[PDB]
């Protein structure tokens, strides 16, 4: 376990645009043609999101590269990733991503999702490890191939997998599995919509809204990520002879959600139709200043959300002695 | 300011900063923290220099019409002719 | 517990084609087409050259096919070399579970 | 990458038992359907011992049974091979060969009918 | 559970009867914020969550929000905005052991101050000097755990409070929880006094076609009335109209 899956090259991701994609319901009240304001972490629109090709085929002779690098968290991960073959089952989030510091563990078999809180000594190149058991004829799933050891577990969630048991795809059409996980106050937060998609390359300029799913009390620090990649062993065929866990191909998409203020629409049936994002474009700060999709032939004055505190400054007096609150406290006689 | 047409006629608009230079346009705004699509109209070709501030978005025309939208100090635009906003 | 019938005595020359032969029973041959030959060096581990009766492994050359019809099958040889004379047998699968193999066949440049 | 390690050459006495040991490495036994084999000079190979992915059990041609069982060790990757009242007749090289379970991808359950790879072997020889 | 890893247990599907506890035992402290006690009876909760550890008396004041301190910095953090309550009641007879009692700790030492809720349960050396601890521990390096050490005899600060805080969430959501209410009959299109789910007024219902989604119990409608709510016993939508119309 925990062998080298990756080579010692990696070549520059690659850059594409978020075409207005990534809005969640930031609320479980039912609301009907309300154009309602709300702050919250949201995708910038018209964004910069990392494309991913996990594995890249490329001529023959160049077979595949592996590459699926640690991520920092930051405020919150956009993961979107259209591949049919399932390959792209699970993610890992955490601090340390050791056995020094809890982390989360979200995997996402056929039968049941499990999400483990433990500390977890992680391998350097986490995948799952597929195979065949001859003893009960079943491909079985290895999980020892994620992290070497898991200690001091805190919490336990079976249920539902959550990616439509990877099928009703009907031929020629792909599936956009889009995800957005949120940390705040001690509670983490997945919305997640899968809508099939017809050009296979990028995101729609279509818009979908992500439901809330589930609302996990993990109670973690968590300022790093990656994903769990699913890969099937490279003495696929007779006679032909590499150990490594070679299979098909990953493209999953990375976005990071920043700070901002959105005016969501509700249709009337409770559902999100359209969204503007106040900073995007002088007419969409218009928009959030009316409060109204429609704005009026004329000039209008608009109100501040184009910028935001880039960083935080401090000033204080060159000081170095320590104040003598022990004198104080603990003096013998008051 | 935003100065624009009806939403149903285009998509399209334009920008006075009031009561300053078009040269410390780029400063006053901080175009370096905001977003490409803010950067667009920070700094352009079509840059008009007004009494009420600095108008960016919208053409000069020598050729004078009369006020449907008043930008001010003398100036108004218009939605023209093969679509753009013309001061 | 049978044994299939291989012509122990072959040769040729160079850059000929030569035609190894193997027939066997139904009940071993005759029940399935996974009958599969080696390339065993004297004192040497053997090597898998064709499996399921033709479809050849990668990392072999294209001078090693095989065809099996009706029952006898046949491994054939082109293109020979010095290298490939050697002791060759043919391995198939009967019905009752046992992959059996042949007498052998030694080939000689 | 799949390298098979045997134990080694044991001379023996004729009616006593034979020991052998198959180590795999680079990838499991529990993914390793695995054949033996008795190599005798003068002679054609016999099926003596093998896995069968289609079945999940492991059985021998009918000239060989009850003198020859089968006993496996997931631990240790290693496969193991009791040999029984051996009487001067033992003269042969055995070498320890494997194939896939199962060819193909993992949703493929198609069975592999192979013996792919082999070790070094051993040459046992009873006086 | 000991502080540093504080027990969180989800409760559902239950009715919440705080009259069982008055009979075992009287509690020290009852604060409950953004609720009050008294309608604390009244009121279906969508999700509680119990944080179940012991601390000190003296640091029976730090579990609050907007509080500093060893707990509230760098053990149990409650945030600003936190709706739910605080119990803590003395074990002296329960959590004290002659001699000391050493099975409970918390964390002297941290880096940093505790986000809202948030557990670490990590026991490396905390690095208290310029140089490096490199696991050993010694001067300027010190073990971030520490015990509190009970004793029968020692003092009301020093004694054992067991603290158990309820988080909870009101109506945002379906109930699986709620409060000891006889239920009554439900009488359609005339002004009543109804109380559904935790929302109490006084209104007329109406039956309308409006669909909710199952995570969605409470409906609002345009300028945040609530037009709509699922009732928990029929499944059926109904509006919510006033008593009055108002344009005589
Ligand atoms: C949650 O986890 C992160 C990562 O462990 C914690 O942030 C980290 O805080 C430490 C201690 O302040 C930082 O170490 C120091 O960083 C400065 C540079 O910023 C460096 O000069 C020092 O030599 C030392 O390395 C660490 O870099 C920082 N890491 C990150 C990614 O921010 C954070 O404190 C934890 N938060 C909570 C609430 O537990
Ligand atoms: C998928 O994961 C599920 C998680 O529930 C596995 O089911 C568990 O398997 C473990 C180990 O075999 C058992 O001890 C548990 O009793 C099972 N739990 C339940 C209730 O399902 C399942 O085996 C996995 N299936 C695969 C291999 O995809
Ligand atoms: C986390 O796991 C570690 C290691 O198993 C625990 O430390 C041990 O706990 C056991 C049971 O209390 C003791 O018998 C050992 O002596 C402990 N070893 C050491 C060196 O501490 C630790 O207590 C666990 N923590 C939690 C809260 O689950
Ligand atoms: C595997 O990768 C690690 C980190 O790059 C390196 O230290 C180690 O030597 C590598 N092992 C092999 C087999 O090269
Ligand atoms: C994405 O990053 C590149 C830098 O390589 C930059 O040129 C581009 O403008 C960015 N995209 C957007 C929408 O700003
Ligand atoms: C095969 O499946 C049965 C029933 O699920 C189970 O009891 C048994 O342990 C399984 N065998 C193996 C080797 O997994
Ligand atoms: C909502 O969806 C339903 C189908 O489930 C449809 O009948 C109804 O007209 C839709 N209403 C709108 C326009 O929101
Ligand atoms: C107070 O002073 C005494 C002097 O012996 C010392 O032992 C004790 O640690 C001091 N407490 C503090 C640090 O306030
Ligand atoms: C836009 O304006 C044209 C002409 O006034 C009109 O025909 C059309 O219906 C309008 N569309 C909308 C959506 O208002
Ligand atoms: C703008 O520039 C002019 C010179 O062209 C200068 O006289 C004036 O003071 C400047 N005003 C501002 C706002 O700096
Ligand atoms: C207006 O006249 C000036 C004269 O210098 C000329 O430079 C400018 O291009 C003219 N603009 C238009 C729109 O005709
Ligand atoms: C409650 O019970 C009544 C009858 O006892 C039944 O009609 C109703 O559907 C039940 N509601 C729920 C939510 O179980």
């Amino acid at each position: 376990q925990c062998v080298n899956l990756t080579t010692r090259t990696q070549l520059p991701p690659a850059y594409t645009n978020s075409f207005t994609r990534g809005v969640y319901y930031p609320d479980k009240v039912f609301r009907s043609s309300v154009l309602h304001s709300t702050q919250d972490l949201f995708l910038p629109f018209f964004s910069n999101v990392t494309w991913f090709h996990a594995i890249h085929v490329s001529g023959t002779n160049g077979t595949k590269r592996f590459d699926n690098p640690v991520l920092p968290f930051n405020d919150g991960v956009y993961f979107a990733s259209t591949e049919k073959s399932n390959i792209i089952r699970g993610w890992i989030f955490g601090t340390t991503l050791d056995s020094k510091t809890q982390s989360l563990l979200i995997v996402n078999n056929a039968t049941n999702v499990v999400i483990k809180v433990c500390e977890f000594q992680f391998c350097n190149d986490p995948f799952l490890g597929v195979y065949y058991h001859k003893n009960n004829k079943s491909w079985m799933e290895s999980e020892f191939r994620v992290y070497s050891s898991a200690n001091n577990c805190t919490f336990e969630y079976v249920s539902q997998p959550f990616l439509m048991d990877l099928e009703g795809k009907q031929g020629n059409f792909k599936n956009l599995r889009e995800f957005v996980f949120k940390n705040i106050d001690g509670y983490f937060k997945i919305y997640s919509k899968h809508t099939p998609i017809n050009l296979v390359r990028d995101l729609p300029q279509g818009f979908s809204a992500l439901e809330p799913l589930v609302d996990l009390p993990i109670g973690i620090n968590i300022t790093r990520f990656q994903t769990l990649l699913a890969l099937h062993r490279s003495y696929l065929t007779p006679g032909d002879s590499s150990s490594g866990w070679t299979a098909g191909a990953a493209a999953y998409y990375v976005g990071y959600l920043q700070p901002r203020t959105f005016l969501l629409k509700y249709n009337e049936n409770g559902t999100i139709t359209d969204a503007v994002d106040c900073a995007l474009d002088p007419l969409s700060e218009t928009k959030c200043t009316l409060k109204s999709f429609t704005v009026e032939k004329g000039i209008y004055q608009t109100s501040n959300f184009r910028v935001q505190p880039t960083e935080s400054i401090v000033r204080f007096p060159n000081i170095t002695n320590l104040c003598p609150f022990g004198e104080v406290f603990n003096a013998t006689r008051f | 300011s935003v100065i624009t047409p009806g939403t149903n006629t285009s998509n399209q608009v334009a920008v006075l900063y009031q009561d300053v230079n078009c040269t410390e346009v780029p400063v006053a705004i901080h175009a370096d923290q905001l977003t490409p699509t803010w950067r667009v109209y920070s700094t352009g070709s079509n840059v008009f220099q007004t009494r009420a501030g600095c108008l960016i978005g919208a053409e000069h025309v020598n050729n004078s019409y009369e006020c449907d939208i008043p930008i001010g100090a003398g100036i108004c635009a218009s939605y023209q002719t093969s679509q753009s906003i013309i001061a | 517990q049978s044994a299939l019938t291989q012509p122990a005595s072959v040769s040729g020359s160079p850059g000929q084609s030569i035609t190894i032969s193997c027939t066997g029973t139904s009940s071993d041959v005759g029940g399935y087409n996974y009958v599969s030959w080696y390339q065993q060096h004297p004192g040497k581990a053997p090597k898998l050259m064709i499996y399921d009766v033709s479809k050849r492994p990668s990392g072999v050359s294209n001078r090693f096919s095989g065809s099996k019809s009706g029952n006898t099958a046949s491994l054939t040889i082109s293109g020979l070399q010095a290298e490939d004379e050697a002791d060759y047998y043919c391995s198939s699968y009967t019905s009752s579970s046992t992959y059996v193999f042949g007498t052998g066949t030694k080939v000689t440049v | 990458q799949v390298q098979l390690v045997q134990s080694g050459a044991e001379v023996k006495k004729p009616g006593a038992s034979v020991k052998v040991s198959c180590k795999v490495s680079g990838y499991t036994l529990i993914e390793l359907s695995m054949h033996w084999v008795r190599q005798a000079p003068g002679k054609g190979l016999e099926w003596m011992g093998g896995f069968d992915p289609e079945d999940a059990e492991t059985i021998y041609a009918q000239k060989f049974q009850g003198r020859v069982t089968m006993t496996e060790d997931t631990s240790t990757d290693t496969a193991y091979m009791e040999l029984s009242s051996l009487r001067s007749e033992d003269t042969a090289v055995y070498y320890c060969a494997t194939g896939i379970a199962v060819i193909g991808p993992p949703p493929s359950t198609y069975y592999y009918y192979g013996m792919d790879v082999w070790g070094q072997g051993t040459t046992v020889t009873v006086s | 559970a000991s502080v540093y890893a504080w027990n969180r247990k989800r409760i559902s599907n239950c009715v919440a009867d705080y009259s069982v506890l008055y009979n075992s035992a009287s509690f020290s402290t009852f604060k409950c914020y953004g609720v009050s006690p008294t309608k604390l009876n009244d009121l279906c909760f969508t999700n509680v969550y119990a944080d179940s550890f012991v601390i000190r008396g003296d640091e029976v004041r730090q579990i609050a929000p907007g509080q500093t301190g060893k707990i509230a910095d760098y053990n149990y953090k409650l945030p600003d905005d936190f709706t739910g309550c605080v119990i803590a009641w003395n074990s002296n007879n329960l959590d004290s052991k002659v001699g000391g009692n050493y099975n409970y700790l918390y964390r002297l030492f941290r880096k940093s101050n505790l986000k809202p809720f948030e557990r670490d349960i990590s026991t490396e050396i905390y690095q208290a000097g310029s140089t490096p601890c490199n696991g050993v521990e010694g001067f300027n390096c010190y073990f971030p755990l520490q015990s509190y050490g009970f004793q029968p005899t020692n003092g009301v600060g020093y004694q054992p409070y067991r603290v158990v805080v309820l988080s909870f969430e009101l109506l945002h959501a379906p109930a699986t929880v709620c409060g000891p209410k006889k239920s009554t009959n439900l009488v359609k299109n005339k002004c009543v006094n109804f109380n559904f789910n935790g929302l109490t007024g006084t209104g007329v219902l109406t039956e309308s076609n409006k669909k909710f989604l199952p995570f969605q119990q409470f409906g609002r409608d345009i300028a945040d009335t609530t037009d709509a709510v699922r009732d928990p016993q029929t499944l059926e939508i109904l509006d919510i109209t006033p008593c009055s119309f108002g344009g005589v």
